[PDB]
C-alpha cells in the first residue's frame, strides 16, 4: 500500500513547479500543483484515501472525483516509470 | 475553497550526452 518513487528518480522544485528526473533513461517530467500535492503526501506516507480528504477539504472538488484523479495520476506516474508498482 | 485544477503530468524533454 505504500507510495515509492522508481530508486532512479530525482526530484527538484523550480519556478515551473515540480520536476522529476529520471536518472538513467534520462526523461524529465513536471508535476502541476495538484498532482505535486498528491505525489508529496503520497510520499510521506499518507494513504491516497487521506490524500482525497484533503483535497476535497481544501479544494472544489467532490471525493468521488479525487479519488479517481489521485488513482489516474498514481497509474499515470507507474506507466511512465516514476512510481514502483 | 481553492479552484481545482485535476492532476497533470507533462513530459518536459529527454536528457541526453552532448
Ligand atoms: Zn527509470
Ligand atoms: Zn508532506
Ligand atoms: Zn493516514
Ligand atoms: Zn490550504
Ligand atoms: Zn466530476
Ligand atoms: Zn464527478
Amino acid at each position: 500500500a505504500e507510495f515509492r518513487l522508481r530508486p532512479e528518480i530525482s526530484v527538484a522544485q523550480t519556478d515551473y513547479g515540480m520536476v522529476l528526473l529520471d536518472g538513467r533513461s534520462g526523461e524529465y517530467w513536471q508535476l502541476n500543483d495538484t498532482a505535486a500535492l498528491i505525489v508529496q503526501r503520497l510520499l510521506d506516507g499518507h494513504s491516497p484515501a487521506d490524500v482525497a480528504q484533503f483535497l476535497t477539504s481544501e479544494y472544489e472538488v467532490e471525493r468521488t472525483d479525487a479519488e479517481r484523479d489521485i488513482a489516474a495520476l498514481v497509474t499515470s506516474l507507474k506507466e511512465n516509470g516514476m512510481a514502483l508498482p | 475553497k481553492k479552484k481545482y485544477t485535476a492532476p497533470q503530468l507533462a513530459k518536459v524533454g529527454e536528457f541526453k550526452e552532448a
